[PDB]
RNA sequence: UAAAUUAAUAAAUAAUUAUUAAACUAAUUUUAUAUUAAUAUUAUGAAAAAUUUUUUUUUUUUUUAAUUUUU
């Protein structure tokens, strides 16, 4: 239209989908150091990190080793099928973030400890929960008696 | 019922005795004591000892 | 207590300011506190940024544990897992 | 009965165009960014095009059908290495998400950047402008 | 430096069905946060986005046939914000002024 | 180390995947007279199986008009499917009474949840489990239906399962368990595995439900034994 | 390629000309 | 627009520094029933006070910001970890139980602050303004607490940066959290 | 340690004349070859047995002008899936098929179009009023969707199809539930 | 005592637990308020409210086994006299020039 | 910008001789066609318009009001613990054991 | 090939999985979540 | 704050770009701040600002081996001036500078499997030189026009500086118009480089 | 998986591997990460010059699998 497209805008960043395309054994450890926080171990995985600055210097230091896509975000909403009066910040508020292997911790001790106290937060909400009925059972019975005296 | 081969953990009977060299040390009883420490001298050859009693 | 100063060492071998007191058991209890190192005699906290002391052993033991290849690489040289296995071991000897 | 499903919704494209038309053939080229090498899909660029992944035991018509049913009609039931798969496609989704999610906070805020690149890219290549 | 009556060509084209606009503005964000210069049919870019190459999809498809009057108080600030322009194609841009973007007014 | 995850990780065993059977009468015992005492031909159920839990996601999800829809489809193809009285026909509707009721359809709501209980006693040995759903079902249409006196039908309900629920078998083998871990101080949440009866044994998860929509019930109409009469039955 | 020690598995034969 | 509310003394009294869009508006005094919940009112006035120690997040109320702002029916907040609304905790270690639904905790009032919970019975951090007489949360949802002073800006978020959906146009936030009384 | 000498002694009967008569001689000899068994099998018996069968697969297909380095690459364009060890199967059992094949990928026949991603149907932007009784206008295409694919798989007679001959009476199946 | 919590962070923590502390168990507070007021060595002579305050909630909470205090008892014992002459008649002052300056 | 249809390919990609067909036979083709498609958030105003409809289900705390005639949710008439009897196959996998999704 | 040139967004497929996968009822605007949420979650047969 | 005597910016006479000899020039002022390098001031190539120097100097001319000729500072001289140092700015690095190669060479080597791009170079000289330059300006010297640079050892080739006439600068430098850059090309591992 | 080293008045830890135990917060993807203590263990051996290829020692069975061209 021979002009400038006005109005009210947006800004759609980009989302990386990277592959590791050779061995990182091969190399030394500061740059498999920099495919761990890729999420990424072995020839042949893939992961979908998104394009904030952080995550260009990892690549930056691996681009010998992945191969890299540019996913917008609204070829996003459209690879996988979304209607476009959905955002994602909004759509990835459901997911709870005690997902499959929920966080990196930084021993695997502390990863230990920390699915401990998950499987304690059960046990609890089983036993808080038979203890009401021990607390309410009360409070009526508690008052059948003050009942009777009015 | 295991071998606690020092520097290598806990160890099967009739497992592999080629890493337990300082295993058939101390079984042994023998004490080498860290003597192999010459050059630095230890506190033991330099406290004046007070109180001939102690 | 603020230092600004070349500040001291601790209270090893002392000599006791008295103010007023039954006192007559300072400096045989200025010296029975002072060899396991300790409060009776008020500590004197000094160097309020010891921080910087707590930041070495963390950098002068995470690059000299990085002297032996810090190594998040892998157990290293895996190259024969990344099919698929459980690694067995490799006993030192070195 | 068999079954093809190649998709989640199904909803194929059917490909016979019609009773005369052209057929409009999918390009063979591999997408070589410099064009002088001239290439051509390799049958594992095909695999890959056509919808599987790798190896086509994986992300495919090969996997996400059943391998059988009762005669009567009645599915089977699902099994470890299936449920296994079906929380790893969804976490190829959260991973896509949760990453979609915090761009959208980084450029919600502008805090994602405008120079384009690192400090140490820029430093290193001469093609990335100046700013 | 743009004659203010080259700006006035703008006054019988915007009005057209595309009401984009036809001048961009590389201002520092207080300068364009003190002054009322921006309303009509003007777009807020910041240098770093043109060059840098976020401004693309908003920018004219027809390269030859396109203007741009980019505005700024500088001077070098400005050619700073052209000369990105034909870093990706664009002609009949030439960083017009600060003052007489600020009197066509209509 | 750790595990990234990233990629396809199969699934590892483990003693809480056994196919823990389903939960019946005992062999004389009809519904109808235990209430009282207190090849095929094809059909694509693969695919109409999808076509339910649509329904499950559906009426969970408030569209409970569209989920009324994709249960009549799937409670057509299943009185097909199976024969007369089937112990899976009568299940399918236990879905379609309570689509009825989260749509006003209450008249229709107790004139198909009661079907299914003749399905039911007039069976051999029914699933325990849905006579717990259908009972609760038979309670929840006479509450939307505002009857109290039709109300003293979830304390019968529970009567079944004190009866006839064998809760030994839901945690039989997950008991001991915390004694396969061998490590103290790393990969000890292993020590600790607990499964939940709540998300275990179904029938004690309704028969929880019956005994708080009926405490519900008594606490509303300003009931005193009542909601005791209930207390201490679901804590026992 | 392969343990070089000499390959003997069977090669498959070029192309027959179109 | 006032709104009427209880008035009781020897209660614990939080005060909230919210700001939306960047915009300083005020404080917000809530006077919780100490009366009636002893429990869920000293897991909240602890988060707003900020003495207990991390456990498993930072407990404080500064910085979390408002996520759920149904105009005209519930302003909710809380939040402690994953600042979406995805997770509930509470500075015991673990989600609670309910107290009481009897007096002055069953009612949810216009002028009242609710502790919203992600399972009927396991209350946790989230709470929640109920601007509207919500006839069904009675007995749901434990009341604990009233909004003393700042309705207004409570009636400020709930139209500013609302959606019938519920997410925030603009992110309205505790810029600071503290015990008045 | 432990020689597995309980098994690997009922295997001293099928070994040459000293080995099946001293045991400690047999035991060297049975676990060196059961050693290089599965050192074979799972290292070495895999890149030869696979090179057996693209020699079959190819000798197959010169009886056709084409080879095995242009039928690997249209096996594939075509979108056929046949693993290399059942393209070794047709060609040695079935010849007509395989040569049916070696037709098609011959023939300038356009492949199937890569399968297609997830299409946000129109009705999932249309403005729903604020109507309690009829359905999600979505659901009620998604739905036939569903029962139409669900009569299109096999020729199942449902009861002689006795079930609502036509879709839209399908979709009506919870009004024959109601009084 | 407000102030106090809010001058110095040695005071802010005892008094929030002694603000929000149970009917039961205040005059603990206080005591564990004037324990570490007393060991990181404070005026503990010119600081006798905190005891006066101790000896406010025991005689609630057992009146009979301790002697009776009032509030009152409590504020006699106070560093007053910054307030009641130099900083109350310093308040209405002020008041006094925005009354020549609206004049 | 909202208004237009808003795919673009980058100048590199465009640049470079990876050209591929249409009309399907592209990988690109669900994606390309449903982003060529007219926009229908035209404006950050009808933004809004469509958003005013979808609704949070399981978001934690006071759920929606309903529409005034559909009955009373699931959730509250079946308890938390509880889920609807889902159907196990290998085509419809529902999530198992929901009471771990708590933290 | 050496190193093969795909559209790498190819090697993760999303057509068995789109999002009204892991949100059943989206295309109803309902946007309802139901994902599983670890293999270890794994009920039974 | 500009530092007090860790920078002063002094006005100059001459001879900036430190070399051995550096003096390379014919007439005009460009310097580095004399801090401490106020070792300038001493015996000339700088003098300190005040309101007469601000209009003009005594900059070095060689011809006469002192600080003969005169010279403005208007606006055009000052133009001039970063405009003609510039130039030989970039003179003077890559002619004195040398450029090492991590590079990648398979077997015992003697030569690169991936020879050198002239865009590669490019790199460099920008890397390591911070030197910008039009990739096109190097011309590869006329015996490995045809193959990359490819070799491993120390090898050079021909960057070509065009503005030689519109900045009048002959006789002070051995060539006019291109500036041999000289590399030296390793064998580093996997580890060592890419490509 | 090679790392450690100061003889001798008031200066935070030898290092290794091993056994046994311990704790997540100013410190971001909604990424990633083996830190701490107690005890057991100190002999695996370079001389010059120059200088400021590679990841493999170790595989549960069936398939599947992308690094080949001669002078």
């Amino acid at each position: 239209t021979t002009t400038i497209a006005a109005g009210p805008y947006r800004r759609v960043g980009n989302v990386f989908i990277v592959t590791c395309i050779d061995h990182p054994f091969k190399f030394s450890w500061e740059v498999n150091r920099m495919l761990r926080e890729l999420r990424l171990e072995f020839m042949g995985q893939t992961t979908v990190v998104p394009d904030i600055p952080p995550v260009r210097k990892r690549i930056w230091r691996v681009r010998h080793v992945v191969r890299v896509d540019q996913l917008d975000l609204d070829e996003a909403k459209a690879l996988i099928g979304i209607p476009e009066h959905i955002s994602f910040r909004d759509l990835a508020g459901q997911i709870p973030p005690t997902f499959g292997r929920g966080g990196s911790v930084a021993n695997p001790h502390m990863r230990s400890k920390m699915n401990f106290m998950r499987l304690r937060r059960m046990r609890l909400r089983d036993v808080m929960h038979r203890d009401q009925l021990e607390k309410r059972l009360l409070e009526e019975r508690h008052h059948a008696l003050q009942q009777q005296q009015q | 019922s295991g071998h606690n081969v020092i520097k290598m953990g806990w160890m099967k009977i009739g497992g592999s005795w080629k890493y337990s060299r300082s295993y058939n040390d101390a079984r042994r009883g023998f004490a080498k004591g860290q003597w192999q420490e010459r050059k630095m001298t230890p506190r033991f050859m330099l406290a004046p000892r007070v109180s001939a009693g102690g | 207590a603020a230092a600004a100063a070349a500040a001291a060492a601790a209270a090893a071998a002392a000599a006791a300011a008295a103010a007023a007191a039954a006192a007559a058991a300072a400096a045989a209890a200025a010296a029975a506190a002072a060899a396991a190192a300790a409060a009776a005699a008020a500590a004197a906290a000094a160097a309020a940024a010891a921080a910087a002391a707590a930041a070495a052993a963390a950098a002068a033991a995470a690059a000299a544990a990085a002297a032996a290849a810090a190594a998040a690489a892998a157990a290293a040289a895996a190259a024969a897992a990344a099919a698929a296995a459980a690694a067995a071991a490799a006993a030192a000897a070195a | 009965y068999s079954e093809y499903r190649s998709s989640y919704t199904g909803a194929r494209s059917a490909p016979w165009a019609a009773p005369e038309a052209a057929p409009a053939y999918p390009s063979a080229r591999s997408p070589f960014p410099l064009e002088r090498p001239r290439f051509r899909k390799t049958h594992i660029e095909w695999m890959l095009h056509h919808g599987h992944g790798d190896r086509y035991g994986k992300y495919g018509p090969s996997r996400e059908i059943a391998d059988f049913e009762y005669a009567d009609g009645t599915p089977s039931s699902i099994s470890g290495k299936r449920f296994a798969l079906k929380h790893h496609q969804d976490h190829l989704l959260v991973q896509l998400i949760r990453s979609a999610a915090i761009v959208e906070r980084f450029e919600e805020e502008e805090l994602l950047p405008r120079i384009p690149g690192t400090p140490e890219q820029r430093s290193w290549d001469p093609e990335i402008p100046l700013f | 430096t743009v004659t203010s009556a080259d700006m006035k060509k703008a006054l019988l084209s915007i009005d057209s069905t595309s009401s984009g606009a036809l001048v961009i503005d590389v201002r520092s964000e207080p300068e364009r946060r003190l002054r009322p210069l921006l309303s009509p049919a003007i777009v807020a870019l910041h240098p770093h986005d043109i060059l840098s190459g976020a401004a693309c999809p908003i920018l004219p498809s027809n390269k030859e046939r396109a203007e741009m009057f980019v505005v700024a108080s500088e001077a070098q600030r400005a050619v700073n914000a052209c000369t990105a322009l034909r870093r990706w194609g664009f002609s009949r841009v030439t960083a017009v002024s600060v003052d007489a973007v600020s009197e066509a007014i209509a | 180390i750790t595990r990234l995850y990233t990629s396809y990780f199969k699934g590892e065993l483990f003693p809480n995947q056994l196919a823990r059977p389903l939960e019946r009468l005992p062999r004389g015992v009809s519904l109808a007279a235990a209430r009282k005492g207190q090849r095929r031909p094809y059909v694509p159920l693969g695919e109409v199986a999808k076509l339910e839990l649509q329904g499950d996601y559906l009426t969970e999800g408030g569209l409970h008009q569209e989920a009324l829809e994709y249960y009549g489809v799937v409670a057509k193809a299943y009185e097909l499917a199976y024969p007369k009285d089937h112990p899976q026909v009568a299940g399918i509707r236990l879905k379609l009474a309570g689509a009825f009721r989260r749509t006003g359809r209450l008249t229709s709501s107790k004139a198909n949840c009661e079907a299914v209980l003749q399905m039911l006693d007039s069976a051999v040995q029914p699933p325990l489990e849905l006579i717990v759903e259908a009972l609760f079902e038979l309670g929840l249409t006479s509450e939307a239906m505002s009857d109290a006196a039709a109300g003293t039908v979830f304390e019968e309900a529970v009567a079944l399962v004190d009866m006839f629920h064998n809760s030994g078998q839901s945690h039989k083998m997950l008991r001991l368990l915390p004694r396969l871990g061998r490590r103290f101080n790393l990969n000890f949440e292993e020590k600790f595995v607990y499964f939940s009866p709540f998300d275990y044994d179904r029938v004690f998860a309704l028969a929880d439900q019956c005994l708080e929509r009926a405490e519900v019930f008594y606490q509303a109409r300003n009931d005193r034994a009542g909601v005791m009469r209930v207390l201490q039955q679901r804590k026992e | 390629v392969y343990s070089s020690k000499k390959d003997r598995t069977f090669k498959v034969m070029p192309v027959p000309p179109p | 627009l006032y709104m009427p509310y209880t008035p009781v003394a020897t209660n614990p009294v939080v005060y909230f520094d919210i700001t939306a869009e960047g915009d300083a508006l005020g404080r917000v005094s809530v006077e919780l029933f100490r009366d009636v919940v002893p429990r869920t009112s000293e897991n909240f006035r602890s988060l707003c006070t900020g003495e207990r120690g991390y456990g498993q997040c930072l407990l404080y109320y500064k910085g979390t910001p408002f996520h759920r702002i149904i105009p005209g029916f519930v302003m909710q907040g809380g939040d402690i970890l994953t600042k979406d609304g995805r997770s509930n905790v509470s500075v015991f270690g673990y989600p609670f139980p309910d107290e009481s639904f009897e007096g002055k905790a069953g009612k949810h009032l216009p002028g009242t602050v609710g502790m919203a919970h992600s399972g009927p019975n396991q209350n946790g951090s989230q709470f929640f303004f109920n601007l509207g007489r919500n006839e069904q949360l009675d007995r749901k949802f434990v009341v604990v607490g009233q909004v003393l002073g700042g309705w207004e800006i409570v009636n400020q978020v709930v139209k500013l940066c609302g959606s019938r959906c519920g997410t925030p146009v603009s992110r309205a936030w505790i810029s600071d959290c503290g015990q008045s009384g | 340690y432990y020689r597995a000498t309980a098994e690997l002694d009922r295997l001293r009967g099928m070994l040459r004349g000293r080995a099946r008569l001293e045991r400690k001689v047999g035991l060297k000899r049975i676990t060196f070859l059961m050693r290089t068994q599965t050192r074979y099998r799972v290292e070495q018996k895999a890149h030869w047995e696979r090179a057996i069968v693209r020699k079959n697969v190819d000798s197959a297909a010169h009886e056709h002008g084409s080879g095995w380095q242009h039928l690997r690459n249209d096996l594939a364009r075509q979108n056929l899936m046949l693993l290399p060890r059942t393209q070794q199967q047709l060609a040695q059992y079935e010849p007509l098929a395989f040569r049916a094949v070696m037709e098609l990928c011959a023939s300038r026949v356009a492949p199937p179009p890569p399968p297609m991603t997830a299409q946000v149907p129109e009705e999932a932007y249309a403005t729903r009023p604020e109507d309690p009784k009829v359905a999600h206008p979505a659901a009620r295409r998604q739905l036939e969707e569903c029962v139409e694919r669900m009569l299109c798989t096999g020729r199942s007679d449902v009861l002689q199809r006795e079930g609502p001959r036509t879709t839209q009476a399908w979709m009506d199946a919870w009004k024959e539930y109601d009084l | 005592l407000q102030t106090l919590a809010e001058c110095s962070p040695l005071h802010h923590q005892p008094y929030l637990s002694y603000a929000n502390a149970e009917e039961s168990t205040v005059a603990g507070a206080v005591a564990e308020w004037l324990r570490v007021c007393e060991r990181a060595k404070l005026p503990r002579e010119t600081r006798e409210l905190l005891r006066k305050l101790h000896c406010y909630h025991l005689s609630q909470c057992h009146p009979s086994d301790a002697t009776t205090i009032s509030m009152e008892d409590v504020w006699k014992a106070c560093p007053i006299m910054h307030r009641a002459e130099q900083s109350a008649a310093a308040f209405v002052w002020n008041a006094m020039a925005s009354q020549r300056l609206l004049s | 910008t909202f208004a237009q249809p808003a795919a673009f390919v980058s100048p590199r990609v465009s640049e470079s001789a990876a050209h591929e067909p249409d009309t399907q036979q592209s990988s690109r083709y669900g994606v390309d066609r449903q982003l060529r498609g007219p926009r229908r958030a035209v404006s950050p105003e009808r933004l809004q318009e469509l958003r005013e409809q979808l609704q949070f289900v399981g978001s934690i705390g006071p759920k929606v009001p309903p529409a005034a005639g559909a009955g009373t949710a699931y959730q509250d008439e079946y308890g938390t613990r509880l889920r609807p009897r889902y159907p196990q196959s290998w085509d419809t996998v529902p999530p198992h054991q929901p009471s771990r999704s708590e933290i | 090939r050496y190193r093969l040139f795909h559209p790498v967004h190819q090697t993760v497929p999303f057509h068995f999985n789109p999002v009204q996968s892991i949100f059943p009822l989206i295309y109803e605007n309902n946007l309802l979540a139901k994902p599983r949420l670890s293999w270890k979650d794994y009920e039974g047969r | 704050m500009a530092p007090e005597l860790q920078l002063e910016y002094i006005p100059i006479i001459f001879t900036r770009t430190i070399l051995g000899p550096q003096g390379g020039f014919a007439g005009e002022e460009r310097l580095i701040k004399r801090e401490v390098a106020q070792k300038y001031m001493s015996e000339g190539n700088a003098v300190t600002p005040s309101a007469e120097f601000h209009q003009g100097v005594w900059c070095y001319n060689p011809d006469s081996e002192q600080y003969d000729r005169f010279v403005e500072r208007n606006a055009e001289f000052l133009d001039f001036a970063a405009r003609k140092r510039q130039w030989l700015d970039v003179y003077w690095r890559v002619n004195t500078g040398y450029l090492l190669f991590g590079r990648q060479s398979w077997g015992q080597g003697w030569l690169l499997n991936c020879p050198l791009r002239k865009k590669d170079i490019a790199q460099k000289l920008w890397e390591q030189y911070k030197v910008r330059v039009d990739p096109r300006l190097i011309e590869f010297r006329e015996k490995d026009r045809r193959t990359g640079i490819q070799d491993l050892g120390h090898n050079w080739c021909w960057l070509y500086l065009p503005g030689a006439e519109e900045l009048a600068i002959d006789r002070e430098v051995y060539d006019n118009k291109r500036v041999k850059v000289r590399m030296h090309i390793r064998k580093m591992s996997s580890y060592g480089a890419l490509y």
